[PDB]
């Protein structure tokens, strides 16, 4: 019933250049060892009631001339494997939908709690803010959540706002996306 | 600023005895078919680089280390330490906000997921029903999972969808249910 990861992360800015690299071993949920581009070896980290197990799996990987000179590489390759989809990734977005109704209250009194439906947009960074007749509205049960990821390579998420209705007023929510300069907005009135 | 890519390989006994994910900033990209011995695009739009990259020199290595450990270590210590085992979460929403009688995909999020081994349902009150896709289990930092499953279907007023998650073939179940709004 036992689990092993064998993961290889690898840190990069944009432009494509590398910044970090890591391999490690790590058996059940508790982590074993990574490798140390310092030392030059793969050293064990998690002393835990697996410390024995440890020493083991670092050894056995370090006497391996492949495996050490294929880390040893490792950032250089880092480029390479990522390049030729590397702009693409970084510059890749999907620009945000909105839509503006009311919903059963939540949390509050108040008559009416509008509900900011954000949604089909990548990256997952966005920023949605609210306006009482083009007034800005501060928070008080704005209570949204961290885009959600769909799987889909987009996200959604909703902002809620709690008020009274008065005839001439209209209530209109902001999305900035990080992918779009162009701020969306979605009006409601009574 | 900074963006990550992660390739974890992972095995274990069970399911997918063997699988290999591969991410950026979480979403991802690629995982990998160990019997055609390819890559597998989580999108068409990526496909073409998951045609090259050569580095199944690697891939090789680490799936033996890997099947190794699963070989030696686990006997030694099965039934001696404790198993991390991760109640699975389920919930269940619409790719777009609800438009009845208009064309919709459900979408059942399964996370927690440890080990990542399952078989999710979907009924709608109780009447089974299938037209979902494949549930798609992907690596995610801290080394867990999660998986996707959707299901289109067209949202009206008396609906009732329910996603059932079996955890490890028959020890645990989750089930989410989701309404019209
Ligand atoms: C990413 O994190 C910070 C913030 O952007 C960055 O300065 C750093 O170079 C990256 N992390 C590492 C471990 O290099
Ligand atoms: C849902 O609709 C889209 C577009 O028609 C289609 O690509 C997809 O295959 C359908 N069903 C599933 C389960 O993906």
């Amino acid at each position: 019933g036992f689990v092993a990861h064998v993961e290889s992360t690898c840190v990069l800015n944009d432009a494509g250049t590398p910044q970090d690299f890591t391999y490690c071993v790590s058996f059940n949920k508790d982590l074993l060892a990574c490798w140390d581009p310092d030392v030059g070896k793969i050293v064990p980290c998690e002393f835990g009631v697996l410390s024995r197990l440890a020493e083991i799996i670092s050894n056995i990987l370090n006497e391996q001339e492949s495996l050490i000179h294929r880390l040893q590489n490792g950032l250089q390759d880092c480029a390479t494997h990522t390049q030729p989809f590397w702009d693409v990734l970084t510059h890749r977005t999907r620009a945000p939908s909105v839509r503006v109704a009311q919903t059963t209250p939540f949390n509050t009194r108040e008559p009416v709690m509008l509900a900011c439906y954000v949604w089909g947009f990548y990256p997952a960074d966005v920023t949605i803010t609210w306006m009482k007749n083009g007034q800005l509205v501060p928070s008080h049960s704005n209570k949204e959540k961290t885009a959600q990821p769909n799987g889909d390579w987009t996200y959604q998420t909703v902002s809620y706002l709690a008020l009274t209705p008065s005839y001439g007023d209209v209530y209109t929510c902001v999305v900035q996306h990080s992918g779009t300069s162009e701020p969306i907005r979605g009006d409601w009135t009574p | 600023q900074n963006h990550t890519f992660r390739h974890t390989l992972f095995c274990q006994d069970g399911i997918p005895n063997i699988g290999l994910s591969e991410t950026y900033d979480e979403d991802e990209l690629f995982s990998f078919d160990f019997s055609q011995n390819t890559r597998v695009p989580r999108l068409p739009d990526f496909a073409e680089w998951a045609q090259g990259q050569g580095d199944a020199s690697a891939i090789a290595f680490d799936k033996s280390f890997c099947e190794m450990l699963m070989r030696e270590v686990s006997p030694k210590l099965e039934g001696q330490i404790p198993v991390s085992r991760g109640l699975p979460v389920a919930e269940v929403f619409t790719l777009k906000p609800l438009e009845f009688g208009k064309p919709n995909t459900l979408v059942c999020f399964i996370s927690n997921l440890f080990p990542p081994t399952l078989t999710v349902n979907w009924q709608l009150h109780s009447a089974p029903v299938e037209g979902a896709s494949p549930t798609s289990i992907s690596a995610v930092d801290g080394l867990t999972f999660q998986a996707f499953s959707y299901l289109n279907f067209t949202p009206e007023p008396f609906d009732l969808y329910s996603c059932t998650v079996t955890h490890e073939i028959d020890r645990y179940t989750a089930i989410a249910y989701w309404v019209p709004q």
